């Protein structure tokens, strides 16, 4: 009776043939076609919500039919993107490429506010043969694509008009091998254009796999999430049911938005529930409920004691975020051990680290000295050195993580910050269309350990994946600092942004979190009211690139407007005073003004970018993504 | 070759074509339009479920041999 994983066999993960998550759909077709396997809470019209279901048998009916007439129209390696809403045919569109041996690239109806720049970019660079879509949705996307280039649009195909009987003459594609390709992971693009993971059915299986290790999951766990699929949390949770077993309840995140009572009471204990539930949420997720999902006083009872996990990733977790949730919904039964922290990114298909199932999210706090200095050392909460670390805890299985100097790709000490490296049949196989970006990324090779070693188990020829983040292991846990490529580096010293950020926005009312950004440039690429402002510190030079600090900051939608200068003032005085850098520019746009992420993060390369061009000096609009350059 | 055969239904009447992949569909729909009774804007044409104009080609389309044209109303 303790957890058992049945896809697990003396700690290594074995899949004999028709193991691809397309052979798992059709094989539950067989043997319980009738079973409930996905359904969607649609709430467009009945605000309480209609349940719309799908079997296993009818999910194997859509999914042939559409694969069906996929390979009718397109090629072997053609890439197939799927631009419906979220709903339940965009599953059937997402599975008929896989069926259809196709490279699935999942994306969202273009009826969708503020993410064009995102379609735009993933369309110029995976390319698709064909666009799956609805009938409801396919005004807007014809629309859409008289935006792109005349050769630039490919066939559209409204996947709820393809009859059943097209499926008679699909053919199952065979077994996949570890390099054939089933769909394409774009990244956030929190750092760079959004990058496309190659992620083959072995990646897919196995971080499945992983997924349902870390979680202890069972069939009778039921599965449910608002996040959509184009992000790399959304897909995952959805891809869980064919080798789990259980069902996968979704709503979109409009629904969430209006009304996020809606998931906490899907999380809730249902009757005839023979298991926990599990779900995915970032902080926003946890933030918003607590604000605005606890039942109104008199509401029918809510029993959230029978949550089993909900995986927090993307981003670490907040303290804060953690004390609101609790305190709002652990009346409730709510399990702090819930909460999940965890480590994963593109690269690796999506699960890296978790918690285990004992524990509750932990946050310390370290020496802001010794964490510029490259090591983690723990100090009060109340120190004036304090500066918070999220756990993401324990590497999964038959994957492994270690911090390395990356330049003679040596493992690093516990509690030495260094590059993170991971390896194992989860990681991805490349960026598409980027050869010389992926050998860099995806194929380096450790040379020195240390004793113990994280990487004790891999192969010694082990290929390596740069993540792209700084961290460390401490005391048995993994810990995430930041973004290699946002690391602010002035006269010799380091700062991490977010440190810098949190500071500033401390310093000034017109400064709120998450809405201002620390990046360096080189001196003589600063602007000129710099140089002909007394208090920046710094003069013209046109041979010096000395590394220099700027902070951009958004204010609030109305208000407008209130004096630059002793704005400026403050948040140079408090940057100087605490970190020791002084600030050379402190810029003020409209809200909105700054580059975003999928997330809605603000992309710190791409706000530096738009800063020196200078799109937010004027008050144009910033690109959403930074040059390929850069 | 330069033609091919198109096959038009309203769930019913399964009426075969032949045409240049050059021509507008636009003949084409209209004559079906009244072997049904019916008259050419009375009906909207869908191929995979996506509404076709009258003077898109089945070139434009990337039509092939033995396509299917559905027909409905409205
Ligand atoms: N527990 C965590 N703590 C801190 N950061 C995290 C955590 N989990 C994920 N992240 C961040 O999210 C990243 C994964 O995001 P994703 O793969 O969607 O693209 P991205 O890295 O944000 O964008 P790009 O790769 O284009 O710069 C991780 O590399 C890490 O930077
Ligand atoms: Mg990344």
């Amino acid at each position: 009776m303790p957890f058992h994983n049945p896809f697990i066999k003396d700690g290594q993960i074995k899949f004999p043939d028709g193991s691809s998550i397309v052979a798992h759909v059709e094989r539950w077709a067989k043997v319980r076609g009738d079973k409930l396997a996905y359904r969607f809470l649609d709430f467009s019209t009945e605000r309480d919500g209609v349940p719309r279901d799908l079997t296993w048998a009818q999910f194997s009916a859509r999914n042939r039919a559409v694969a069906a007439r996929l390979q009718q129209v397109t090629q072997p390696g053609d890439r197939v993107a799927i631009l419906c809403p979220q709903n339940l045919d965009y599953l059937v569109a997402f599975f008929g490429a896989l069926y259809a041996g196709r490279i699935a690239v999942p994306l969202f109806d273009p009826s969708e506010p503020g993410h064009v720049g995102r379609l735009h970019a993933v369309l110029d660079n995976c390319h698709p043969s064909a666009i799956l879509t609805t009938t409801e949705a396919a005004e807007g996307v014809r629309k859409f694509f008289r935006t792109r280039p005349a050769n630039q649009r490919p066939r559209v195909i409204a996947v709820d008009a393809v009859p059943d009987d097209v499926a008679s003459t699909w053919v199952n594609p065979d077994e996949p091998d570890e390099t054939t390709i089933a769909y394409l992971q774009y990244t956030s693009g929190s750092t760079r254009i959004p990058t496309g993971v190659q992620i083959t059915h072995l990646n897919l299986a196995t971080n499945v796999v992983q997924v349902i290790e870390a979680l202890e999951g069972e069939e009778g766990d039921r599965g449910l999430s608002w996040l959509p699929f184009f992000h790399d949390m959304g897909l995952i949770t959805a891809l869980l049911a064919p080798m789990i077993g259980h069902y996968f309840t979704f709503m979109t995140p409009a629904a969430f938005v209006r009304r996020p009572e809606r998931w906490i009471r899907e999380l809730a204990r249902k009757e005839g529930d023979t298991g926990g539930t599990i779900s995915v949420a970032p902080n926003f997720a946890f933030d918003h409920a607590a604000a605005r999902g606890v039942p109104k006083p008199g509401s029918p009872p809510l029993d959230l004691s029978n949550v089993k996990a909900v995986l927090n990733g993307s981003e670490p977790i907040s303290a804060a975020t953690v004390r609101r949730f609790n305190e709002a919904f652990g009346p409730f039964g709510f399990p702090p051990k819930a909460i999940k922290p965890s480590y994963g990114l593109a690269e690796a298909t999506l699960f890296v680290s978790t918690t285990p199932s004992a524990e509750e999210p932990k946050i310390i706090t370290v020496d802001r000295d010794q964490l510029n200095s490259g090591r983690i050392v723990e100090v009060d909460a109340d120190s004036p050195k304090a500066v918070a670390q999220a756990s993401a805890g324990k590497v999964g299985i038959a994957e492994w993580a270690v911090i390395v100097d990356a330049e003679s790709a040596t493992e690093l000490p516990d509690g030495q910050v260094g590059e993170i490296w991971i390896s194992g049949q989860n990681m991805g196989t490349g960026y598409w269309g980027k050869p010389e970006e992926s050998v860099a990324t995806f194929q380096n090779i450790l040379k020195s350990r240390t004793n113990p070693s994280h990487a004790e188990g891999a192969t010694d020829d082990a290929t390596w994946v740069r993540t792209g983040d700084y961290g460390a292991f401490y005391d048995g846990d993994l810990y995430i600092t930041g973004r290699v490529k946002d690391l602010v580096i002035i006269d010799g010293r380091n700062h991490y942004p977010q440190d810098l950020e949190y500071s500033a926005q401390e310093a000034s009312k017109a400064i709120r979190t998450g809405y201002v950004a620390a990046f360096s440039v080189p001196a003589n690429q600063l602007p000129d009211e710099v140089f002909e402002n007394a208090h920046s510190g710094i003069k013209r030079d046109p041979d010096d690139t000395s590394e220099q600090l700027v902070i951009v900051a958004e204010r609030a939608p109305g208000a407008h407007k209130l004096d630059i200068g002793p704005i400026t003032d403050d948040i140079r005085a408090a940057i100087a005073v605490r970190h020791g850098v002084t600030v050379r520019d402190v810029l003020l746009t409209a809200a909105g003004a700054i580059p975003r992420t999928s997330s809605g993060k603000i992309g710190r390369r791409a706000c530096r970018a738009a800063y020196l061009d200078g799109s937010l000096r004027a008050g144009k609009v910033a690109n959403d993504f930074p040059d390929a350059t850069d | 070759e330069t033609h091919i055969n198109l096959k038009v239904s309203d769930g019913s009447s399964e009426i075969f074509f032949k045409i240049k992949k050059t021509t507008p569909l636009r003949r084409l729909m209209e004559a079906f339009a009244k072997r049904q009774g019916k008259e050419m804007d009375s009906l909207r044409f869908l191929y995979d479920g996506i509404r076709i104009q009258a003077d898109q080609t089945p070139e434009d389309l990337d039509m092939e041999d033995n396509d299917i044209i559905e027909a409905h109303r409205e």
